[PDB]
This record gives C-alpha cells, structure tokens and sequence, in this order.
C-alpha cells in the first residue's frame, strides 16, 4: 500500500 | 462503470509507460557516452502532471 | 485508486535494463504521497486549501514520491545496488 508522508519530510529539493 | 479509479489508472498506465521510456532513452545516452547518469535529472516530472 | 492501483501499476513495471559492458538495472519498489502541499516562488512548501486553490487558478495536486533502487554491474561480476529514498 501507499504510505503517507508527513510535510516535515518533505526535504526542500524542490526550491534547489 | 468506469469511475474516477479505474480511468485515472488507465491514464496512469500509458503516463509511467512514457516515464519509463524517457528515462530509458537518458539512461542509454549517458551510458553511451561512457558516464554515470544521474537518476534525478532522468526523470522528467511534468509527463505525470 | 490512489491506496491499491497506483502501487500496482508501479509494481508491475518491467525493470529498466541498459547497456553499452556496463549492465545497469532500475527498479520501483515502494511509493508515497504527502498531503496536497504548494511551493511558492521561494520554493517553500506549505499545506494548500482548496479554497486557495480555486482562488489562486491552481490545482489540488499532492506530490507523488517512489524509492528507487538502481543495480549497477560493471561486467565485474559485482552488483553495485544504490537506493534513492523518495524520488
């Protein structure tokens, strides 16, 4: 099944 | 009755088909030239989008 | 859809095979999402309201992540395997 990610694991890749 | 599930799935399908044959065809161009690729830039996101 | 049918579709993949010699392999193995989230031009990500997103023209999209565990084989008979952890 699909886990579920929180937003503080979501690393700031997506600004560099 | 195709709801919303199976048809996004249907699209879904053909979307990682075309993902899988970009970063095929990246991953074939890097190693020719006789270098790693780099898995990130292979993977051109805005198919899926 | 998104719990069983995504996971599947990823699962089912033929594993990605390149040569030339250097036999490199790909494979999906596991997949997440986070909740819908926005980034703005800072690239700061922040939890998006749908009602931000009908006002603001935007689309209420969560982010989609996958591990990928590559498999490099050099012709050596080794099998380098490096893990890229939510791509």
């Amino acid at each position: 099944g699909v886990k579920l990610l929180d937003i503080s694991e979501l690393d700031m890749v997506g600004a560099g | 009755l195709d709801l919303a599930g199976p048809l996004l799935a249907f699209l879904f399908r053909g979307m990682f088909k075309n993902l899988l044959k970009e970063v095929r065809i990246y991953a074939q161009k890097f190693i020719d030239r006789g270098k790693d690729f780099n898995l990130e830039l292979a993977i051109k996101t805005r198919i899926i989008s | 859809f998104i719990q069983m049918s995504v996971q599947r579709i990823v699962e089912d993949a033929p594993p990605i095979d390149l040569q030339a010699p250097p036999r490199y392999l790909l494979k999906f193995e596991q997949i997440y999402l986070s909740k819908p989230t926005h980034w703005e031009r800072d690239g700061a990500p922040s939890p998006m309201m749908p009602n931000e997103a009908r006002l603001r023209n935007l689309t209420y999209s969560a982010p989609l992540y996958v591990d990928i565990t590559k498999t490099v084989i050099k012709e050596g008979e080794e099998q380098l395997q490096t893990q890229h952890q939510k791509t």
